[PDB]
């Protein structure tokens, strides 16, 4: 309203209310969804109305959680390996995952994503499953695992093994410094993106450059993108220069 | 306990204000007024019982808003700023806060608490100006059209009305407000039309249909041209000048004891038309509230005084035995109208602030009149006692005491009426001593010459004091006043521009003398979206300001000092670790 | 260019048999223009250079003060002329007593004998009702009404104050 | 022109604000390295 | 020389920093600076914004 940004929904098929209103084999171009029903249950939930598109994963269940983690992770990974149109003539579309609190299942999700080589960002003070990893990155470990997370599963050393596995690939995880209500992390996103690439081919770093241009993180771009490691060509920077001028 | 940073921190960490604030809680907050504070006095004079006090102050004509009002009333700067930072109507709230703070400050007796209130009002006005500047930069149409020309819940009055009441000239001084005002001032015509082009087209109505003026089509164009407030202003200026010319003609030539002539009747009709126009302005600009608003404008007061004097003059002249009194009061009324003519100079940037300068210098003239009255009484009584003139008639005494020295201030020094060496000695009166016969008509038949050197000495001292010391004291006051309102000349002119545009935007399209026919003719989700857009831009503005603050030298120094303290602590820790192993 | 055009017009007018006076007048004005033009040479000196710019800028302030003074003079002069009711009432004389006389009053030329009635000898001037006085001034009207003369003196006092101090010092500021 | 610009940039680099910024970032790097060496010592 | 054109564009659009940068690597430094001052003053006197 203050203006483009698009919101995409990925929810299990089975926790959405009034499903029968959304069944049509011959086509459902029109549809009316009752998203303000009086009854309320802990299983079924109403769809939001601010999202431009929805994805309902069907796992053959009448209600549950975690049935979309695998599909969501696969989709994110595929996006991470896709160009921004024009076939291969475009450039890779950056991707990352933002973590805010969670539980043991959320920690497993983070571990799977990291093993998929997708950047993840954690926010300090969110709560369990997010602050614990932030503290681990900043750094007793067992005591913290029991403290920052509820008693259940705390004794389970599988949590310790998961934390160790996360640390094994800390190159992707990045903590969010609140900095007393900083409310500014574009630089953090760029830093995560640059530290999550490593390899310098000058053809996969264009997207980070375009993001930096879109923002005012010139210092970040100079420090990493134009640190001399990468072999920037002439035609490479034409579009970025035009954008910066405009 | 007025802990601004701490309250911000507490609210930041997951505290629901809506579920927190309660009528009892708010009552306690207001009861936290400091001892015998101004707000405490107002509350006692008037449950929180806060609506009545606000209606009394302003005129009566979401927890965040309530907390903001409470902070403003108790004069807590930081908490008020924080509450405004996360309000609903950012610009309207800022202007309303400035208004309320200025009113309370002018009403406060502390003389230093008033200073703090005025400073807080200035800060709020600056914040509102910056926020609206950003809003205008983002989208001129949205901000201009909707944000300003909207009646909020604060007082059910447009933001511009709040700015005018608060005298927030800095607000009127920005680009968006002035662009909107100019667009209104030129109506449907292009704001870039040359002034000379408009003036030339005014006297050649057919010419408007050419490329000279930039905007069936014929009638639309004609009404657009003649309905534009600028054209109405030019027409009213012409008609007012013609009215003054007619008034002077009648007064100087056509005024006779005989019954009124044709020109005098035309003047009466013209004055009646002006009276009808002023009545329309008062009655359509809550009848008592509208009347009070109308009378609150100085120009309207001048118009009423002029019309009342004119009515009295006409009545007196029509009476068989009051012709001279009627003529005199009409002369004074003409003077009043001519002074009223100054209102039109506000349209020009160079002449705009000069009206304010003159108005302010009038007070200095008043105080200098106090001083000069004291000094004139002293000197005049002394001289009159010394001379002992034999006329001694009370009007003559008042003349020689007050009037004559007053002219002496302006180079009119009647030596022949005071010096005795310049007068022929004569045996005037049987009283003992010597007497002289001044040649002046109102200088007394004959004055005593006993101690005349003292009269000349007093004349010398009076010339010195009056003509230099006091006159230049007054001139120094004038210079100080001028300098005070010279660095802000633009702000004053912008405020006057707004007042003029508002006045002429709601006036009949016809000039006074013909305005009789015009008088006879007289006889939502969008707001949600607009407020969300405003709030988004407010958040951007605050974020940018905080980013700038973080990059300040003092902040960098503080951050690096604390960080290096952490580094030193870690260095000690690692040194101890190495020592152990 | 202005100076040369005025000079040419003056020469042409004088050469004509029946325009000698007009030619002489325009030549006088042209000489004034040339003498003012003479200021251009002062720019060579550091002390006198900026003063030309200062004068040029102060001309605009004089213009605006002329606006203000015109308003105030019209007010005061019309008021006084209405109060006095001089019997000459000739249009050039009316313009004189309205604009010219107050303007000189700004500069210390206060003709009391032409306004005060205590300073004039009473006479039976005109058949109109009321009392009349005969001012001694040549262009002050043959005889003025003395009905409400204290008001004329009060207006004179107010005008002296306002003009001679407030407005003049506004211009000086 | 190049000499003038270079001199102006040199002066700017020596400004107090620039010195403060540079030393702050440099000491941030130093603190990061100190943490790195502390972790290294901890491992061994 | 593209630098002169970019400088003119920056001056017309009133982009301070970019105009300064383009001037920093122009051809006729002094003449360009004076011309830019001239053009900016003319536009400012012609502009209606007042800010
Ligand atoms: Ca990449
Ligand atoms: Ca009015």
């Amino acid at each position: 309203m203050a203006s483009k940004v698009v919101a995409m929904g990925v929810a299990p098929w089975g926790v959405v209310r009034n499903r029968d209103t959304l069944i049509n084999p011959k086509g459902s171009f029109p549809a009316r969804y009752r998203w303000r029903g009086d009854p309320e249950d802990g299983v079924q939930f109403p769809l939001d109305y601010n999202y431009s598109a929805f994805f309902l994963v069907d796992d053959g269940t009448h209600g549950c959680l975690g049935g979309e983690n695998r599909f969501r992770l696969r989709l994110e990974s595929y996006i991470s390996q896709q160009k921004t149109g024009v076939g291969g003539t475009g450039i890779d579309i950056p991707v990352l995952l933002l973590l805010i609190d969670g539980d043991e299942k959320m920690l497993t999700r983070i571990e799977n994503a990291t093993q998929a080589q997708l950047p993840c960002l954690l926010v300090a003070g969110s709560g369990g499953a997010a602050d614990c990893l932030a503290e681990t990155l900043e750094d007793q470990g067992e005591a913290r695992d029991r403290i920052r997370r509820f008693f259940p599963k705390g004794d389970l050393e599988v949590l310790q093994a998961q934390v160790e596995r996360i640390m094994t690939r800390k190159e992707l995880l990045t903590v969010y410094s609140s900095e007393d209500g900083s409310e500014e992390f574009e630089t953090i996103v760029l830093k995560a993106l640059v530290k999550a690439c490593g390899s310098s081919e000058a053809s996969a770093y264009l997207d980070e450059l375009r993001l930096a241009v879109a923002w005012n993180r010139v210092d970040i771009a100079q420090s990493e993108l134009f640190r001399g490691d990468i072999q920037w060509r002439s035609f490479h920077l034409e579009a970025s220069l035009m954008d910066a001028l405009l | 306990n007025d802990r601004p940073e701490f309250v911000r921190l507490l609210i930041s960490h997951g505290l629901s204000l809506g579920h927190f604030l309660t009528p009892m809680r708010l009552a306690q907050l207001y009861s936290a007024a400091p001892s015998n504070s101004l707000i405490r006095n107002l509350l006692d004079q008037a449950p929180p019982d806060v609506g009545h006090v606000l209606r009394m102050l302003l005129g009566k004509m979401a927890p965040w808003s309530d907390l903001l009002l409470w902070a403003l009333l108790l004069n807590r700067a930081q908490m008020a700023m924080y509450f405004w930072e996360m309000g609903s109507n950012a610009v309207s709230s800022a202007l309303g806060a400035c208004l309320l703070l200025r009113v309370m400050a002018r009403l406060e007796p502390d003389a230093e608490e008033a200073a703090r209130r005025k400073d807080l009002a200035f800060k709020f006005e600056g914040m509102g100006v910056d926020l609206f500047g950003e809003c205008y930069r983002s989208s001129e149409v949205r901000a201009a059209r909707l944000l300003l020309r909207r009646c909020p819940l604060w007082g059910d009055a447009t933001c511009l009305q709040l700015a005018m009441q608060a005298d927030a000239r800095a607000f009127f001084a920005q680009d968006g407000v002035q662009s909107l005002l100019t667009q209104k001032w030129w109506g449907d015509m292009a704001s870039t039309t040359p002034i000379w082009a408009l003036v030339l087209a005014f006297f050649c109505p057919p010419l408007i249909y050419t490329r000279l003026i930039t905007f069936r089509r014929c009638l639309r164009r004609w009404f657009h041209f003649w309905g534009a407030p600028v054209t109405i202003f030019m027409g009213n200026v012409v008609s007012y000048l013609l009215f003054l010319l007619l008034f002077s003609r009648v007064l100087l030539v056509d005024f006779q004891p005989a019954p009124p002539g044709s020109l005098e009747l035309l003047l009466y009709f013209w004055a009646f038309t002006l009276l009808c126009e002023e009545l329309r302005q008062g009655l359509s600009g809550s009848l008592s509230q509208r009347l009070r608003l109308y009378l609150a404008d100085s120009w309207n007061q001048c118009d009423l005084v002029a019309l009342t004097c004119f009515l009295l003059g006409v009545g007196c002249r029509l009476t068989p035995g009051l012709y001279h009194l009627g003529r005199t009061v009409l002369c004074i009324d003409f003077m009043v109208f001519t002074v009223r003519l100054l209102h039109i100079f506000t349209v020009n940037k160079q002449l705009g602030p000069k009206i304010v300068i003159v108005s302010k210098m009038m007070k200095d003239v008043f105080f200098f009149l106090f001083f000069l009255g004291v000094w004139l009484v002293a000197y005049g009584v002394a001289t009159e006692g010394l001379l002992r003139p034999r006329d001694s008639d009370f009007p003559s005494i008042l003349r020689r005491v007050f009037y004559r020295p007053y002219l002496q201030i302006f180079g009119q020094i009647p030596q022949e009426d005071m010096d005795v060496a310049l007068m022929e000695h004569s045996n005037c009166s049987s009283e003992p001593g010597f007497w002289a016969h001044p040649p002046g008509a109102q200088a007394g038949t004959c004055v005593s010459q006993y101690a005349n050197w003292l009269v000349v000495l007093l004349l010398v001292i009076f010339l010195l004091v009056a003509n230099i010391l006091l006159v230049n004291l007054l001139i120094a006051m004038f210079s100080y006043t001028f300098g005070k309102v010279q660095g802000n000349s633009d702000l004053y002119w912008k405020a006057q521009r707004y007042r003029l545009i508002r006045e002429f935007h709601s006036r009949p399209a016809l000039a006074p003398p013909f305005i009789v026919i015009s008088h006879l003719r007289l006889l939502k989700e969008a707001e949600r979206k607009l407020l969300t857009w405003e709030s988004v831009h407010k958040e951007n503005f605050l974020l940018a300001r905080a980013r700038d603050k973080r990059e300040s030298d003092s902040e960098r120094l503080k951050r690096t000092s604390q960080k290096v303290d952490l580094a030193l602590k870690q260095l000690g820790h690692i040194r101890e670790y190495e020592q152990r192993l």
